[PDB]
């Protein structure tokens, strides 16, 4: 219950699962430049509003 | 008695287009052995 | 904008719980709107109505988390008469994590979020109290 | 033994070997002379000897 | 204030930019860029830069001719799109027109900092210099100084143009 | 101001000519009359289909050569500088590289139309 | 963020100013030079290994050139590094001397007259 | 491509970078960037195929957009101060636009999307050039305007680059995409310390370039672009796989290897500015890069994968072309930690 | 600043948005890029004329020159893309993923 299951569950297995899910989310881009450049426009607007308005 | 070494079943885990295949990414194919895709029959 | 952060932080800890909850709701809604914008850009929804539905889902989830966190933290601060105590932020963050788990309808996500958001909020409270700097200025 | 050209034969390329050894010797002599001059200039500037 | 001719020309500049940025068929986008180039030439001429405006107009006329040929070769379809044949194109066009109208209104009726700084209006004529001298054009002198002051610029520009010829030769080689 | 009036006058005259052309005569328009012309017969395909360009490389080269025109038109004013030796060297240098780029494209079969 | 590039009187690309000649040059048995020569020797051994040559015996002239090049570069590298550290300390001392009000010399108390809190371990 | 034309194009790329790094005028820096891009496009397409053409098109679109933004920032700065000298931007809006343009040129998150694809679409030599030489000019410009940068935006982009590099590299079986995600993470590390100390940025750049050159040369030597192709190298050249494993350990930052020296120097520097949370997060996130390096080392050198029969024929032939600087590159990529104080020569 | 400066800056912003928001044709994006170059030319020319900085009267021309290079470069790439697919659609450039 403790060594083989829950101590595994909390520290190492949770870390592995979270990193794998984040890796899948980050790397699954279809390679279409339309989506990338739309995200670029969103980023440029955000940087102009949230950092450039605060100085 | 000999040390375990990877076999074909172990090696095929690294032969896909990605690690951790999902339902969306399972249809992704690995690139051609040379970096050359077959020509498309897009007759003009 | 950090103007919303100031609007939240200008009100003292255990006072005006409704206004604290409103400010935190605004911050959460802004975060959810940004998340939905990036999600729609990078993963198109194949329909306009489905994109509107996804934006509403994300923004409502984030705004609900913000409201729950702010209201719970302010109420815990005023009832216990202990402002500047990170455990109020821990309770608020863990309630927000439970709200996220309820919204996604997942017990495991609920527990993990409750713990992680509570710890993060308590850490933010400690950083506020001790003056920890995330984006340190170049002093030297 | 071998069947074909095998560009390195029993005699090594003596021009390349001579150039390599000459470069090493020139660098070593230059470094020794430079260190001697550095020591002399440092002593002259700081008035040690 | 002064007949706002330059303001009209800049508004038409923005309108042509919206015309080609809503991205209809490249035939109409090329036409919109030609209109923008002409009105930009007019804007620059109203500020004393005759040579610069005329040259940018000439350059963009040549570029749009090459673009027209390339569009006929490689960017055509069965039914080329105009600004009213597509909901997306019409929406982008109308949105650009309306947000231009909003900026113009909010800038001329009151004084606000849109993104960088503020504006009150007063027309362009205020910021002029009223200098009175010369048997030459300062713009022409500054441009002709490229052959006496700008030796380094001439060197890098000529090298880049020669390399550009070589580069376009390499890219379209195929094999 | 006078040039704007001139442009307005010319455009107005042409527009009124078009109006007269379209509103004076009797119009009897029918589908057979308005159909596309290809000398006796209905066109097989669309006229909006891709039309291949065999001089595409020369068209790209024209873009770079057209900006060489931008760099050489200030030459009449450049001849009035005091240090004529420098400007003549730079004016000649700029024409030499243009000649070399034309020579490079000519020798590498760049001026030949695609078969 | 750029500390010493704009130091006055600095020649752009010297690598070794004239004033650096006032410093004692590193000894030829400097342990840092010996480590640089060791790096050159390791490079020569790896060059033999990659080319499928007898690792220790194949190129004695080539190994010697590796060691000599590494030592030669390391000498001037050490000279420049020592000069830069000497400049740092020179500027630090001059600045402390020129700003006495920012680095005051305060009277120091003895331990018999400083009250330190005692924390028992039990 | 003709070898003379190839040499001319390479020297034009280098000349554009040198023009960027020796100019005091903003227009000449812009011209250097344009010249670099113009000569760089054909180098990516040297081996003609649809993938190379797609990579070149994506690269050109990204860099041309970045160049437009950069010229816009220059013009805004000139408008608010009649200055052409690259000292310190006088307008904060112009500074934000310039920072975004330089981040897009470098490939920092969230403008990292193009870096893997392009790196996958070109050859290994083109990837080597793209991931080593193409970083010099934007980083030099950033170093020159370091005092003007807003720390919040730059640090946000750096942290995002480290996180995204680790997460994206976790998912890759292709070696070029692994190198690209590694590059993104290292760029984040470089730009994190830029507002505090540009010498640390230069040191990190040099170390990363050395290790990247070592890895690309080792991958060209054992002509492998996938994990499974690299798993055959032990049965033909075991020394190559051993050297690759040591270099991979160095890239992960493990002491006493060289790759540890940059991070060690950066974290320490950040602690001089009362920055603890960001260095802690940065190291804990670089653990992901270490993980996928370790996975590659497992598949390549620490175990032995099955081979093929035809490999026997390859046993009878040597490598025709020899890399002169590969041994020096490996030694510099691994054994230079004891010479850490020499970094003082970089300021 | 006058309304004309903000009009030119708005033109640049519109062209940048047009470039960043893609449709099918690559030629439309190339036109947006050329429009950004045109707006930069106009803005820099207006500033240089207004401040009477004589020696930068040459920099917009040089600007134009490199604009041409980009245009030529882009058109070259477009040709190759077309020769692969028969269209200039940006959808076809999806062989490479992240
Ligand atoms: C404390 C104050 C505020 C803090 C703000 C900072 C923290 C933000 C946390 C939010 C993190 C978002 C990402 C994680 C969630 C997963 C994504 C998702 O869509 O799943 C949703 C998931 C269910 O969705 P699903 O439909 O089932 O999807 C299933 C798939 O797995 C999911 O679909 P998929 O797997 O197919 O992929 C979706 C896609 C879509 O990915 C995304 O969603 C984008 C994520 C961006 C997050 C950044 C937003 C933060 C903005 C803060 C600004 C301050 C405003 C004030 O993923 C990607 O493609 C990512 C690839 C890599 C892209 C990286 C570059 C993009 C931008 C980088 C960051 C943004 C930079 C901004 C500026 C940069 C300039 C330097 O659950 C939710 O619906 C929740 C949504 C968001 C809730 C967040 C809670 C916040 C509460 C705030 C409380 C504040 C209280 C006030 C206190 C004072
Ligand atoms: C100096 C630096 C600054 C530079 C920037 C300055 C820019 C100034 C000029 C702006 C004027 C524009 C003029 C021409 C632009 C050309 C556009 C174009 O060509 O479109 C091509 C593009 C592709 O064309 P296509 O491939 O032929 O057609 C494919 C179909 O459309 C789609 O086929 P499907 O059925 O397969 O797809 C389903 C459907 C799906 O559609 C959707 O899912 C979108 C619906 C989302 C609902 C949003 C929630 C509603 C409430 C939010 C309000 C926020 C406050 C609320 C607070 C709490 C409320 C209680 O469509 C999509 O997937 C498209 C997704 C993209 C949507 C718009 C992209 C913006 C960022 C993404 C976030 C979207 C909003 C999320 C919420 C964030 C906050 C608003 O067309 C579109 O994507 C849609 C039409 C676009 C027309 C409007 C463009 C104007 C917006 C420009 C920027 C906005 C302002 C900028 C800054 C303002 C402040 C400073
Ligand atoms: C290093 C050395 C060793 C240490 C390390 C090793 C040990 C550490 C880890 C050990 C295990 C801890 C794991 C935490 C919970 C994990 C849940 C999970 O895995 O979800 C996935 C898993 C997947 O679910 P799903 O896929 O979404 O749907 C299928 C379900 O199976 C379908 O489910 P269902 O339809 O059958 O029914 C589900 C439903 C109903 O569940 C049931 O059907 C059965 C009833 C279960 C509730 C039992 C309550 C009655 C007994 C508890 C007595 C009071 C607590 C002890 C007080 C001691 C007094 C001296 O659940 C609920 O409604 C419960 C909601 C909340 C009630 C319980 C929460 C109380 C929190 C504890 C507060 C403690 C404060 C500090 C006290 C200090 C003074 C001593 O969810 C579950 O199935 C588990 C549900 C039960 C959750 C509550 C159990 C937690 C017990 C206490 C946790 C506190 C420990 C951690 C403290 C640190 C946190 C900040
Ligand atoms: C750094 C320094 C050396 C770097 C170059 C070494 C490269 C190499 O391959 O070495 C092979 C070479 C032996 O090769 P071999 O004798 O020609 O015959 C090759 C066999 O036929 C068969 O050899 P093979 O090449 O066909 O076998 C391939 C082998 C080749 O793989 C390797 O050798 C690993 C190297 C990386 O790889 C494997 O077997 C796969 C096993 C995978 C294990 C993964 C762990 C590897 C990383 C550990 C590296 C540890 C640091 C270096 C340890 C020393 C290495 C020699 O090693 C040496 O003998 C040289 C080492 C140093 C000896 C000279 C020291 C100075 C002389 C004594 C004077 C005392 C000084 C003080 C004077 C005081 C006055 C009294
Ligand atoms: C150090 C390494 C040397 C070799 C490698 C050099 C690499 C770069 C290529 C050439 C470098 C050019 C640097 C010189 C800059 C020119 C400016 C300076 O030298 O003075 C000019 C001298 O100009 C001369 O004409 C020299 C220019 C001749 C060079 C043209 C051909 C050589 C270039 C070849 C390489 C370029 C790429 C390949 C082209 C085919 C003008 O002086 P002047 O007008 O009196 O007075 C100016 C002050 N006023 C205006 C106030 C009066
Ligand atoms: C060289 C360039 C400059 C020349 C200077 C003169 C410029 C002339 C402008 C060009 C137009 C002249 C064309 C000549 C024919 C007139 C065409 C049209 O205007 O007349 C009819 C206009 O009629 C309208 O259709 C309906 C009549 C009334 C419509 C209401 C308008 C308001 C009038 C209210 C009347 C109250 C009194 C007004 C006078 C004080 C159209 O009839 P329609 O059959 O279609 O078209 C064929 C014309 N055909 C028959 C000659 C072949
Ligand atoms: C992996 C370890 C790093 C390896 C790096 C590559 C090694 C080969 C480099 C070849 C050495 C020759 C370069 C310089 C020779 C003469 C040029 C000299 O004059 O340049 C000076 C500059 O000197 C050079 O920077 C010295 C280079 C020495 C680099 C060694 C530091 C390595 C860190 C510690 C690791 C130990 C490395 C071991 C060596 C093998 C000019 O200074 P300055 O123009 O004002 O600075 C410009 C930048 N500023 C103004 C913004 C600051
Ligand atoms: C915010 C984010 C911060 C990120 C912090 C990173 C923590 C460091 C650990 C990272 C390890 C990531 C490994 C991982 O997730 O890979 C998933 C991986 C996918 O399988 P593959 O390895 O690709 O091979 C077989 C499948 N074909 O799943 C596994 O097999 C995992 C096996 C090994 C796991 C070892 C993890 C040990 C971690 C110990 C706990 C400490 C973690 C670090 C943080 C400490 C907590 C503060």
């Amino acid at each position: 219950l403790l060594d083989l299951i829950w101590l595994e569950t909390i520290l190492p297995k949770t870390t592995s699962f979270i990193q794998m899910k984040m890796s899948i989310m980050v790397s699954n881009q279809k390679g279409l430049i339309k989506l990338y450049f739309l995200s670029f426009l969103i980023t440029i607007m955000i940087s102009m509003t949230l950092f450039n308005y605060h100085e | 008695a000999r040390q375990w070494q990877p076999d074909v079943e172990w090696a095929e885990q690294f032969g896909g287009a990605v690690m951790y295949p999902t339902k969306e990414t399972a249809h992704w194919k690995p690139p051609p052995w040379n970096d050359v895709d077959p020509p498309k029959d897009t007759l003009v | 904008a950090k103007t919303l952060l100031h609007k939240y932080s200008d009100i003292p800890e255990g006072t005006e719980c409704h206004r604290k909850a409103y400010a935190s709701t605004s911050i959460g809604g802004a975060t959810g709107l940004i998340v939905s914008a990036y999600s729609i850009a990078l993963k198109p929804p194949a329909s306009f109505l489905e994109g509107v539905a996804r934006t509403g889902r994300y923004t409502f989830t984030s705004a609900a988390i913000g409201a729950i966190f702010g209201l719970t933290s302010c109420i815990s601060a005023q009832v216990r008469e202990k402002p500047d105590d990170p455990l109020n932020y821990f309770i608020g963050g863990c309630a927000g994590g439970l709200t996220l788990g309820a919204r996604t309808r997942s017990y495991g996500i609920g527990a993990a979020a409750c713990a992680y958001m509570g710890l993060t909020a308590a850490l933010v409270k400690m950083g506020q109290l001790e003056g920890w700097q995330v984006f340190a200025e170049p002093k030297v | 033994k071998f069947y074909i050209r095998e560009p390195p034969h029993g005699s090594p390329d003596w021009l390349k070997v001579g150039l390599t050894l000459g470069t090493s010797v020139f660098l070593w002599i230059y470094l020794i002379k430079q260190h001697k001059e550095d020591v002399l200039e440092y002593k002259r500037r700081n008035g040690l000897e | 204030m002064t007949m706002y001719i330059a303001f009209i020309l800049s508004t038409i500049f923005v309108i042509g930019f919206v015309g080609f940025s809503s991205k209809p068929s490249p035939i109409y986008g090329g036409l919109g860029l030609i209109v923008s180039g002409g009105v930009g030439c007019g804007i620059v001429l109203n500020f004393g830069g005759s040579f610069l405006g005329l040259m940018v107009f000439l350059i963009y006329l040549g570029g749009m001719l090459v673009v027209f040929g390339y569009t006929t070769a490689m960017a055509t379809e069965m039914y080329p799109e105009v600004w009213v044949s597509n909901k997306t194109v019409f929406g982008a066009f109308v949105s650009g027109l309306m947000m231009e109208f909003c900026m113009v209104y909010y800038a001329l009726k009151e004084e606000e900092v849109e993104i960088i700084f503020k504006f009150n209006g007063l027309g362009d004529w205020v910021i002029y210099d009223t200098g009175d001298s010369g048997f030459f054009s300062e713009e022409a002198m500054g441009i002709a100084a490229l052959y006496s002051y700008g030796t380094w610029l001439v060197i890098v520009t000529g090298w880049s143009l020669l390399i550009g010829v070589v580069v376009i030769m390499e890219i379209t080689r195929g094999n | 101001m006078n040039i704007m009036l001139t442009l307005l006058t010319n455009v107005t005259l042409a527009s009124l000519l078009v109006l007269i052309a379209f509103w004076l005569p009797q119009l009897n328009a029918y589908s057979e009359k308005t159909s596309p012309y290809e000398c006796g017969f209905d066109p097989m395909g669309s006229a909006r289909l891709p039309f291949s360009m065999k001089f595409f490389l020369v068209a790209i080269t024209f873009l770079l050569f057209d900006l060489e025109i931008a760099l050489l038109l200030p030459l009449p004013w450049a001849s009035q500088t005091n240090n004529l030796k420098t400007m003549l060297t730079m004016a000649l240098f700029l024409l030499i590289l243009l000649a070399a780029s034309l020579a490079y494209e000519w020798t590498q079969k760049g001026l030949e139309w695609a078969e | 963020m750029t500390m010493m590039s704009g130091r006055p009187g600095r020649v752009p690309l010297q690598f070794l100013p004239n004033e650096a000649r006032s410093l004692p040059p590193p000894k030829l048995t400097d342990p840092r030079l010996v480590y640089m020569g060791f790096l050159g020797y390791c490079s020569g051994l790896i060059d033999n290994a990659i080319r499928r040559r007898p690792v220790v015996s194949a190129g004695l002239h080539r190994q010697l050139l590796y060691v000599t090049s590494f030592v030669f570069f390391g000498y001037y590298l050490l000279k420049r590094q020592d000069y830069m550290y000497a400049l740092r300390d020179h500027d630090m001392f001059a600045y402390v001397k020129s700003h006495p009000e920012d680095f005051p010399e305060k009277d120091k108390k003895t331990y018999g007259e400083i009250l330190e809190e005692f924390h028992p371990v039990r | 491509m003709n070898p003379i034309i190839y040499t001319t194009l390479i020297m034009t790329v280098m000349s554009g970078t040198m023009l960027v790094m020796i100019s005091s005028h903003w227009l000449l820096i812009w011209i250097g960037f344009e010249m670099n891009l113009l000569a760089m496009i054909p180098v990516l397409m040297k081996n003609f195929n649809p993938r190379a053409t797609e990579a070149a098109t994506k690269y050109f679109l990204t860099q041309a957009t970045a160049s437009m933004m950069l010229m816009m920032a220059i013009i805004i700065n000139l408008l608010y101060s009649g200055q052409w000298t690259i000292t310190k931007m006088f307008n904060p809006v112009a500074m934000t636009m310039m920072t975004m343009a330089l981040a897009m040129k470098l490939g920092l998150s969230p403008f990292h999307f193009w870096v893997p694809e392009v790196t996958q679409g070109i050859s290994l030599q083109a990837g080597l050039l793209l991931l080593t030489w193409q970083k010099l000019a934007p980083l030099s410009v950033l170093c020159q305007i370091s005092q003007s940068i807003n720390p919040n935006l730059m640090l946000t982009m750096a942290m995002l680059s480290i996180l995204i590099g680790g997460w994206g590299g976790l998912n890759q079986t292709q070696l070029r995409k692994i190198m690209a995600y590694s590059s993104i993470a290292h760029m984040g590390w470089m730009t994190a310390v830029l507002p505090y100390n540009t010498t640390m940025t230069i040191l990190n750049l040099l170390i990363y370039i050395t290790m990247t050159l070592a890895m690309f040369m080792l991958l060209i030597h054992s002509s492998a672009t996938t994990t499974l192709s690299l798993s055959h190298t032990w049965n033909k050249m075991p020394v190559i796989t051993s050297l690759m494993m040591v270099t991979l350990l160095s890239m992960g930052g493990l002491p006493p290897l060289s790759g540890f020296m940059p991070k060690w120097m950066i974290i320490q520097e950040m602690t001089k500015n009362e920055s603890i949370i960001m260095p802690t997060l940065m190291a804990m996130t670089a653990l992901l890069n270490l993980y996928f390096y370790m996975r590659l080392a497992y598949s390549s050198s620490l175990t032995m994968f099955p081979s093929t029969n035809n490999m026997k024929m390859k046993w009878q032939f040597e490598h025709t072309k020899q890399m002169k600087l590969l041994p020096t590159m490996i030694v510099l990529s691994t054994l230079v930690l004891p010479m850490t104080p020499a970094l003082s020569s970089l300021n | 600043m006058p309304l004309v400066y903000m009009n030119i800056i708005m033109a640049f912003a519109i062209a940048l948005a047009g470039l960043l928001m893609y449709r099918s044709h690559l030629m439309s994006s190339l036109l947006c890029l050329e429009g950004m170059m045109l707006s930069l030319f106009i803005m820099s020319t207006l500033i240089i004329l207004n401040t009477h900085f004589t020696l930068a009267n040459m920099m917009p021309i040089i600007l134009l020159v490199f604009a041409a290079c980009e245009a030529a470069l882009g058109l070259s790439l477009l040709v190759m893309v077309s020769n692969t697919y028969g269209t200039d659609y940006v959808q076809n450039l999806n062989l490479l993923q992240c």
